[PDB]
RNA sequence: GGUGACCACGGGUGACGGGGAAUCAGGGUUCGAUUCCGGAGAGGGAGCCUGAGAAACGGCUACCACAUCCAAGGAAGGCAGCAGGCGCGCAAAUUACCCACUCCCGACCCGGGGAGGUAGUGACGAAAAAUAACAAUACAGGACUCUUUCGAGGCCCUGUAAUUGGAAUGAGUCCACUUUAAAUCCUUUAACGAGGAUCCAUUGGAGGGCAAGUCUGGUGCCAGCAGCCGCGGUAAUUCCAGCUCCAAUAGCGUAUAUUAAAGUUGCUGCAGUUAAAAAGCUCGUAGUUGGAUCUUGGGAGCGGGCGUCCCCGCCCUCUCGGCGGGGCCCGAAGCGUUUACUUUGAAAAAAUUAGAGUGUUCAAAGCAGGCCCGAGCCGCCUGGAUACCGCAGCUAGGAAUAAUGGAAUAGGACCGCGGUUCUAUUUUGUUGGUUUUCGGAACUGAGGCCAUGAUUAAGAGGGACGGCCGGGGGCAUUCGUAUUGCGCCGCUAGAGGUGAAAUUCUUGGACCGGCGCAAGACGGACCAGAGCGAAAGCAUUUGCCAAGAAUGUUUUCAUUAAUCAAGAACGAAAGUCGGAGGUUCGAAGACGAUCAGAUACCGUCGUAGUUCCGACCAUAAACGAUGCCGACCGGCGAUGCGGCGGCGUUAUUCCCAUGACCCGCCGGGCAGCUUCCGGGAAACCAAAGUCUUUGGGUUCCGGGGGGAGUAUGGUUGCAAAGCUGAAACUUAAAGGAAUUGACGG
RNA sequence: AGAAGACGGUCGAACUUGACUAUCUAGAGGAAGUAAAAGUCGUAACAAGGUUUCCGUAGGUGAACCUGCGGAAGGAUCAUUA
């Protein structure tokens, strides 16, 4: 079930049992690597690097072809954002909602959604703190959120 | 549903002693209000002095005059009403006698058609009421 | 959420058996589930079963033989010693003639008769009869 | 600084703690003032002397409270020690004898001990056990028997009244003995001691529960009985008695505390739609609970018999191996985590509990006791076990389940080689000097190798991405007729309203019709067992702003999750305050009706409000009277969204898409029909199922009905009130679902 | 060798005031709730109970109750036709 919604959907990807690379995929390991480097230097998150790589160049799974995850490859070279992508979009969503609430203070629904989003931010941040991805004193503040994002 | 976790013993025990206050027997036996309110003060029997002889009407379906006595207890000086449970034992009672008074039989609750009488007379003037009723011994004249 | 794969496996077996079906499919497969099925099958309360291997936690297809009355689980895995294993036998088994309590011991997952035979206690897993 | 929701601190205790006692499926629930161990006190506090040991009290000092004698100048107190008193009470013994036993004290074989022993009172309680047995007559009864009912006796047990009818014993009188410090009791044993064996068995009952009378007299809703149902108003099986029966029995009744009963406190093991009950909804920290995954498989004779059953051996390393150089051997050091868990061992007072032995005359008990004596037996054989003793702590095994770790910007492991500070010791034995690099440890640079090192990606979750979807939310904008009012026009005496009326408006032109204007509300029909939203709730057009479910996904992170005390956001209507606006409707109020009355239902007005903005309030039958997450368990036809397929018809064009239908499939929804899945008290419910075959995780919450959501305290609020929340007392039913009847304007 | 006694210090009973905290209890009068029952007034709930009932809220009335707004069916409708 959804964490903050009364939904029980099932939409998710289903990886094939065959882990072997397709025989028609002519791109080699470092070829997939360098394409990732170009797309990341264009300013792309690992989630949308995998989308464009699976779509245009026909790679099934970056992890299957290159032996490692996209974020593992980006962090190994040293061009991955310190703020994790799933966290970054959460602060960005909260910033947009807070900005909208300032013009519309009678939008009680948006105040409710802001509480849910902020809760997801704080739960995710607590998880990253215990995994040492985030600094121990990394505090998400509603005031300095805008500078923390973008 | 009730928690069955291996480390929930604190919540299970706290919930039990919290919920135990919700039944009458545990509440009256541990709060102490019933003990204070009891004219006998937790005693099976208590002595008193017959203030006067009184008659009490029975409840609605029955029709009789139950023979009782108003008696104040020699300890703590509380005025109560005590039944005289035989055919003619009120005649044995008279003004200003020391009477042993017991509960009527269901723990501070009125019994039968007698309204609001929790007590009954066991002995009067140090001689048993059953002994006087059966003629085994007599009032000291 | 799913917090006891063995509980879901045993409840699925019970429901299919009560329904009378010849086969049952358990979606999450585990080592504990497989061992539990092995001790049941050795005693004869179920038939052969297959472990369908996907790269995730696999599935299991169990051949029900129609001779399983109940295959419940005891979710809080209490510490059962040998001095109080008799109380669990009286509380759980339908009789002293048949029925089995499965408890994981340091010598492996086994029934209570075998656990007593090699003089070892452990955590109670479930029961079947 | 320390301690706290893992409950500190504070309060209460009718709390000395424990060994233990009661109840006894298991689990538990109560009680432990009380003889054993530990503690505390000696009327309440306090301070001291001596002594090894005292903050001693049958030691002192002072004060406080009582209180003793006095010649009034003074003196002397501590029974919660044994007796015995007063008081208090429902509630508890003799102002007895003795160191003989167990021990203790002392300078001590000798003295002392209200410790203790003995006896007295003692129905607390526990064990044993009298109040009668036998024989033969009569009358029944028995499968009785003999002829097959009819009569008797070759048989068996009871019964009723009898010179029966003569045997046995105690309970008592009472000699001696015995015991004992002296006694007493008991055990022996002389002599008496039983035929209403009058040497006298009682306490409660006889409608049901619950064993036992439809007996007789009295009473007559009175007296009374009756724990609960109920009995009693004239032939009462229930009262008062007589008789007869029943129950237990030297014991039975009553009151009250407590245990089982009570699965009516539920961990085992209760419930929450309608009976009592799930918060209006959501977030959320404590708390609790958490997907799968890391050694499996194979072996050698010993082997539950390779006897393919398998006792089972499983086919860590390095240091002297203590039997500076022997193979005949097994000790010193650490764990290639930390725990939890399980098994073993050690240590765990006795009594009590269970339990071994033991004829105490049996038994409760107790820890004793048994064998031979042919009399020299000039003494032998034993026992005084064992189990259990939670939790915590100690020791050694095992490593399944559960938690926790290692190497990720490699400041990673191993193997060696460079790179720096001191130090055990030598003997370069006449001292002195020693080289002592002497051996090892101090910091470190360049390497080789590690298969170099990241489990998978949950029909878990989060996030990204794509197209759509929706009375979802906010802001602005737009339209609609209607209502009311107003301005001009036309003809008329009515209009309005009701069951009938009346109040009210009306030749001043009411109502009606027409053309217009203004205002503030409200968004019909389309509108559905349809959509969205966490609920409350959300419906004119268009735009903007963020948001969201579902579907699609071979995208990304990798456990980030579920429920949640405390805390927090939202929360219909009504209500409160401030400011606008007030069309309609309309609490209050007035009048008119109606009625016996009518403070109403009906009608005409009409205030607050209803509308908007802001600030409060936090409540609804806030309902599905029904927690959330997860798994599983029937069928069928629809419907909303998204997606995937396929005959065909349609839209346009020149083909495909793409829309409108048609036939299916998948997933998520709102629901529906049916079913002997199953459940339930049933109504009914595919959940309210998977429940005595009882345990997926986790919140809230109920405990007969009233009093009562009251009182009081606290807290919130401008108030109204909200949240939290008893007790005394009272009551035998209150309730739920179904059934039949009766009744219905 | 040495008694009374005195200074200072320290324990510190006891007393006075004050504060806080636990219980117990008196009280003119007021306002409830129970029980009794046979009283007066009306008939609010039960049938569409004669205005359907009930919930929250606000106002009003001798009394039960009435009325406004929003809600529920535990209703007197599981249904109302292109
Ligand atoms: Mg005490
Ligand atoms: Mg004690
Ligand atoms: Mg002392
Ligand atoms: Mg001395
Ligand atoms: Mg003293
Ligand atoms: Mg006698
Ligand atoms: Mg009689
Ligand atoms: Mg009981
Ligand atoms: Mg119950
Ligand atoms: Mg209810
Ligand atoms: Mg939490
Ligand atoms: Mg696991
Ligand atoms: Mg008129
Ligand atoms: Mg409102
Ligand atoms: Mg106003
Ligand atoms: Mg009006
Ligand atoms: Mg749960
Ligand atoms: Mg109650
Ligand atoms: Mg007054
Ligand atoms: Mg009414
Ligand atoms: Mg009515």
């Amino acid at each position: 079930g959804r964490m903050h919604a009364p939904g029980k959907g099932l939409s998710q990807s289903a990886l094939p049992y065959r882990r072997s690379v397709p025989t028609w995929l002519k791109l080699t390991s470092d070829d997939v690597k360098e394409q990732i480097y170009k797309l990341a230097k264009k300013g792309l998150t690992p989630s949308q690097i995998g989308v464009i790589l699976r779509d245009s160049h026909g790679v099934a799974q970056v992890r299957f072809v290159t032996g490692n995850k996209i974020l593992r490859i980006l962090k190994s070279k040293g061009l991955a954002p310190d703020l994790p992508e799933d966290l970054y979009h959460l602060i960005k969503k909260a910033v947009a909602v807070r900005k909208h609430l300032e013009r519309n203070r009678k939008d009680k629904d948006a105040k409710f959604r802001l509480i849910l989003i902020e809760s997801r931010i704080h739960r995710l941040a607590r998880y990253y703190k215990t995994k040492r991805v985030l600094p121990p004193n990394w505090k998400y503040e509603s005031s300095t959120a805008s500078a923390l994002v973008a | 549903g009730k928690c069955r976790g291996l480390r929930t013993a604190r919540k299970l025990r706290s919930h039990r002693r919290d919920q135990k206050w919700h039944d009458k027997q545990y509440k009256k036996a541990h709060l102490g209000t019933a003990l204070k309110a009891n004219p006998f003060g937790g005693a099976s029997h208590a002595k008193g002095i017959v203030l006067e002889k009184v008659g009490v009407e029975a409840k609605q379906p029955n029709s009789a005059i139950r023979k009782c006595v108003r008696v104040q207890l020699i300890k703590n000086g509380k005025k109560i009403t005590a039944f005289v449970p035989n055919d003619g034992c009120l005649n044995f009672i008279e003004e200003n006698d020391e009477v042993l008074v017991a509960g009527f039989g269901r723990k501070g609750h009125a019994v039968g058609d007698i309204p609001g009488v929790r007590f009954k007379v066991v002995k009067v003037a140090n001689v048993s009421l059953l002994a006087l009723y059966k003629g085994k011994k007599e009032r000291p004249r | 959420v799913r917090m006891n794969v063995l509980a879901d496996a045993l409840k699925s077996i019970n429901n299919a058996e009560k329904r009378g079906k010849r086969q049952v499919l358990i979606r999450p497969c585990s080592k504990v589930i497989v061992r539990f099925l092995t001790v049941m099958m050795k005693h004869g309360y179920i038939g052969e079963f297959e472990i369908i291997d996907d790269h995730r936690a696999g599935k299991i297809v169990v051949n029900l033989t129609g001779r399983l009355n109940k295959c419940g689980v005891i979710s809080p895995r209490f510490d059962v010693q040998l001095k109080d294993l008799e109380k669990w036998q009286n509380n759980l088994l339908p009789s002293r003639q048949f029925g089995f309590i499965v408890l994981t011991t340091s010598a492996g997952i086994m029934d209570h008769e075998e656990a007593r035979r090699k003089h070892t206690g452990g955590k109670i897993l479930g029961f079947f009869f």
